[PDB]
RNA sequence: AUUGUUGAUUUUGUGGGUGGUGGUGCAUGUGAUGCCCGUUCUGGCGCGCGCUACACUGA
């Protein structure tokens, strides 16, 4: 079955792609990037570091492709940094090159909703915790926390419970965005990771303590 | 069990003329890191200090390391000698210009 | 927001945000 | 590092062993055989190497 | 005697990266 | 004088507060300099008001009254370079109490603190604590640096120091403390003191001036309840807690067993054997460091991939004697 | 001294390992004799230096750096002795006036009602006008 | 009892190349890459941005797509099993072309970077760091066995090939030896690119799988068998 | 005081409220509507030969 918002009873595995530097700009709206667009940021006053879509959308490539997606154990979240929240439908496959990505994007924050023809990407009312499962473990990526196995966390984390990542989606910056809702922070390597590695490699740990194979 | 050696122990890296030296490297060698001093200043500099080249850069004793600097900061006070120590444009128009008038003629 | 400027003071956050190491510079030396 | 070097010949290193990343302050051959060389070091182990 | 082995220690003394998703510099 | 001269009133007000602010302070400290027991109430009235309105000044004009602090602090310091314990007077510890109270003490670093902080630590490592009123003077010490470390609770050796000498100094040696260094050995307790009656552990300042077992006792009390309240809040924290509370199990021993009927020590020594029992002492591991990285550089390019003029001067004569040669052909 | 590697945990490290581990912890003794007088019997090379560690808390913030060095790589070769060795408290304060850096004074948030304590908040109990 | 190492500062582990064939290692080769350039300037062919083109020399625009490697690269460099320098990535080019690429190498992250750079590389023949001082990106010569280690093990991550545990197959594997992956990074093909190469083919996971998450599923056993963490 | 002669319209010091000829949709214009957040000029090679290096069999 297709994990959605509406049911918290079933054990899941859900990502926040928390930070998302997703916008739309018009001079009409386009998606905003820290190499097509340089002066325009500019005017709008902001770092032109911290302005960069392609993170959010390698997370989703890795995420959505994983063969935990496939077996229906996974629903993904963007909480973009204007503090627009999006749902992402497992089902949902999302354009692979970055430029149809962007257009689909744009389509998404003006219409509010894409539907096919269930809405494969809504944008949602935060706060997350609503949404997310009534029973769940939350935790953040730090490279600060101690580093853990992930499948020795998962295996002594409980079954009737579910699990959220709130993986930062900035190219950097402080930890601190999802400090209120989480409880913990854990390290999941000694190198520094990318956001795409680290839900990958989160991904792949539970896999291996859930037999998704 | 109280052995001091006097001359002091081997000196990994050294300060010489606002440059850091290596110690592994030879005397004469690693004094060329400095700009402005080749191969051969360094070696006639050394010879004027006084210095076996086969030392180590680590090896050198204090009064070796001012005595070098004081030749270096005054070359001639020991004896170093002094030895030692548009109009394109237009051609290039002309050219254009007779180029074109090849050009005239073909 | 005064607790948390607080705590962060408290672990060498120095405002003139520069940190603690940064004063540590030179102060040996002279 | 303890070289091994044939006498009144410099340039070539017959033998270069890395015993320990110590110093290595006492380095012998063993009288009775050629073959073996014996090293101590500030690792506090004295191994016995084979050329 | 600080004078004395401040002056040898002068020369003893030696004056004076990408990570997660940093992206190389622009120009 | 602050509402007759209010900032909005004229231009200029708000510099004529601000040394005000320093004006307010000197006479704070200054009072309390003077002589008061006639009239301890009426003093008690007027000199807490005065710093009631000296916290609203700062609130506005920190940055004048911080310049005066430091000041005062090199006059602390000046004064006790020629004069030693003598320059110290019951202003000096007012003084570095008014700047708890203004200023935020649980800084790594802050421009009033940490000249005080060191000043203070001077106070306890230097001055000889020979008499009653010079332990009483250093008593009051370990309270305002205990209060300002009320949340940083960093390790300030000199309090170690200090315990240890005032301790033993109301002992006397025991022959079995050579390595803690007196400056009096005429102060200890006779054998005939009570430690059952109730004295009061409160020093009052005014009594510091007039500055006998009572008094002795009182303040030794007082240094006590301190150690009490260091151990349980900095000390068992630190990693060296057993190498800073041994010296400190000895002396406290040598109260119980010359002293049987009294009881703080028991106490805070009861105490002690508690938090060594819990703790586990095994040896530190600091050099533990993360892997490094394989190094990481970025790649040389052009952005517009092409597969001085001299150089190009010389070309252009290649191709023209080129077509020349066939010309002439 | 500055650390045992036998004492540290890895997150690999199977449950035997971690119960052995534990037993280890339980059973050790600082074996460092302060009393004796042979510096070649005291055991110290078999004890451990907790007493640096706590200097890293020290109240100073310059002097909890550089104990905090220990902490650190051990990338310098040397340090220059001449360079700390004279010292006193009057070059602390004299140092800490003519500093590079100047910061802004910051204010407490907290009220106490009075100074001092009687014979609602006091800041010095057990001291009194 | 024993004694500990003269020097505890962390050094950066040694950068793997070809001719080091004596340490253990992870080789991924992402075979049938489809990088390849024309003049229009020279760009590197997409399968959306030039349509065209890719008509005109009669090559298919279904296998143009440069973006897969881009993605292989990124998940493979970005992993920590390359942050411990145990991993080295080849890509074989469908034209021919073998590509060596250094494990220091810090590709750019979006894709209209990455393009400007394989051009450089296609033509130039390598690319140097911006201080001068290796060689990040260098095309080397044909067979790819030449510059694999001398014991080595190689293997294609066929679909229709039998499901095995990553971690299970590298740890029954021998220690003096080292691993070869051929990853496709073609979109679809049959899975014979390197078939003449290999000895055997797998398949890691029952579902069909990206070219980014097959290799990066498989260089995460890597480190949990090598406790690379 | 100040304007450009004029007459309290301004100026100075100290505090201080404001996103608003803002958009974009929703409900028969209206909504204590949801959602977010200018002005005028001045410039703009392809195909081929030969040689030298990339060190210790060397400098």
């Amino acid at each position: 079955p297709v994990l959605t918002s509406k049911d918290k009873i079933t054990k899941r595995m859900i990502v926040v792609l928390a930070m998302a530097s997703l916008e739309t700009h018009k001079i009409k709206y386009v998606l905003l990037n820290c190499d097509d667009h340089q002066g325009l940021l500019k005017k709008m006053g902001r770092d032109i570091s911290e302005a960069r879509p392609d993170i959010t959308h390698q997370c989703l490539l890795t995420l959505l492709d994983s063969p935990i997606n496939k077996a229906g154990k996974l629903q993904v979240y963007i909480q973009t940094s204007r503090g627009i929240l999006i749902e992402v439908n497992p089902t949902v496959r999302i354009p692979r090159t970055f430029k149809r990505f962007s257009g689909l994007m744009v389509q998404l924050l003006h219409k509010l909703s894409i539907r096919s023809v269930e809405k494969l990407l809504k944008v949602i009312k935060n706060p997350i915790t609503d949404h997310l499962p009534t029973k769940c473990r939350k935790v953040t990526l730090s490279f600060d926390a101690p580093v853990i196995r992930v499948q020795d966390y998962i295996e002594k984390l409980d079954d009737d419970e579910s699990i959220c990542v709130f993986v930062g989606a900035m190219a950097r910056g402080k930890d601190n965005f999802a400090d209120e809702y989480v409880d913990e922070k854990v390290g999941l390597s000694n190198y520094p990771l990318s956001a795409s590695v680290a839900c990958s490699k989160f991904c792949h740990g539970a896999e291996d303590a859930w037999n998704i194979l | 069990s109280l052995v001091v050696q006097e001359q002091g122990s081997f000196q990994h890296i050294l300060r010489l003329l606002n440059t850091n030296v290596d110690g592994n490297i030879k005397i004469v060698y690693a004094l060329t890191t400095i700009k402005g001093v080749g191969r051969r200043y360094s070696n006639l500099v050394c010879k004027k200090a006084d210095v076996d080249l086969h030392k180590r850069a680590g090896e050198l004793t204090q009064e070796e390391l001012e005595r070098i600097v004081q030749i270096m900061q005054n070359p001639t006070h020991y004896k170093i000698p002094a030895w030692f120590l548009t109009l394109a444009n237009n051609v290039e128009s002309k050219l254009r210009d007779d180029l074109e008038r090849l050009k005239k003629i073909r | 927001e005064l607790e948390q400027q607080r705590l962060d003071r408290m672990n060498g956050m120095i405002e003139l945000e520069r940190g603690v190491e940064d004063l540590d510079d030179g102060f040996w030396e002279n | 590092l303890v070289s091994v070097y044939d006498s009144y010949n410099p340039r070539t290193i017959l033998l270069s062993i890395n015993a320990s990343t110590h110093p290595t302050h006492v380095t012998k051959f063993h009288t009775q055989d050629n073959k073996i060389l014996a090293t101590a070091s500030d690792d506090r182990v004295t191994r016995l190497w084979d050329i | 005697d600080k004078k004395a082995r401040r002056r040898t220690l002068r020369f003893y003394t030696s004056k004076i990266r990408f990570k997660g998703d940093d992206d190389i510099p622009y120009k | 004088i602050i509402k007759a001269y209010q900032p909005k009133l004229a231009e200029g007000n708000k510099e004529k507060l601000g040394k005000f602010t320093a004006v307010l302070l000197r006479h704070i400290i200054f009072l309390s300099n003077q002589n008061y027991l006639k009239n301890v109430q009426s003093f008690k009235r007027t000199q807490n008001a005065l710093i009631s309105i000296l916290k609203s000044l700062s609130e506005k004009y920190n940055r004048e009254l911080s310049e005066e602090c430091r000041d005062y602090i090199n006059e602390m310091q000046a004064r006790y370079k020629k004069n030693h314990f003598d320059a110290l007077s019951n202003g000096d510890l007012v003084f570095f109490s008014i700047i708890g109270i203004l200023f935020s003490t649980s800084d790594q670093y802050h421009l009033v603190i940490t000249p005080a902080l060191i000043l203070m630590s001077q106070f306890l490592e230097q001055i000889k604590f020979n008499s009653l009123k010079r332990i009483a003077f250093g008593a009051v010490l370990v309270r305002i640096v205990s209060q300002y470390q009320r949340i940083s609770k960093r390790y300030i050796p000199e309090v170690v120091y200090f315990f240890q000498k005032i301790l033993l100094t109301f002992i006397v040696k025991p022959l079995d403390f050579e390595n803690i260094r007196l400056d009096s050995y005429e102060l200890g307790l006779p054998l005939d003191v009570d430690f059952t009656k109730k004295r009061s552990t409160i020093i009052p300042l005014h009594t510091l001036s007039t500055m006998p077992v009572d008094q002795c006792v009182s303040v030794l009390l007082n240094v006590m309840e301190s150690l009490d309240a260091t151990i349980s809040t900095v000390w068992k924290s630190l990693p060296a807690f057993n190498e800073i509370i041994l010296p400190i199990q000895q002396l406290l021993s040598a109260y119980t067993s010359k002293y049987s009927d009294f009881e703080k020590p028991r106490n805070i020594l009861n105490k002690v054997e508690k938090l060594t029992k819990f703790t586990e002492h095994i040896p530190l591991a600091l050099q533990n460091h993360k892997p490094v990285s394989i190094p990481t550089h970025a790649p040389k390019y052009e952005e517009n991939f092409n597969p001085k003029m001299k150089a190009q001067l010389k070309k252009e004569r290649k191709f023209t004697m080129k077509e020349i040669r066939k010309d002439a052909k | 001294m500055l650390h045992n590697p036998a004492f540290i945990s890895n997150p690999f490290q199977t449950p035997d390992q971690v119960a052995n581990l534990k037993t280890l912890k339980e059973n050790y003794v600082d074996p460092f004799d302060v009393h004796e007088s042979d510096p070649e019997l005291t055991h110290a090379l078999d004890s451990s230096l907790w007493e640096l560690a706590s200097l890293m808390e020290h109240y100073h913030p310059n002097v909890a750096t550089l104990a905090k060095i220990f902490a650190q790589p051990f990338k310098k070769l040397s340090y220059n002795m001449e360079d700390f060795l004279d010292w006193n408290y009057d070059s602390l304060l004299n140092a800490e006036s003519s500093r590079k850096l100047k910061t802004l004074p910051t204010l407490e948030f907290e009220a106490f009602t009075n100074v001092f304590d009687n014979e609602g908040n006091v800041y010095l109990p057990g001291v009194a006008w």
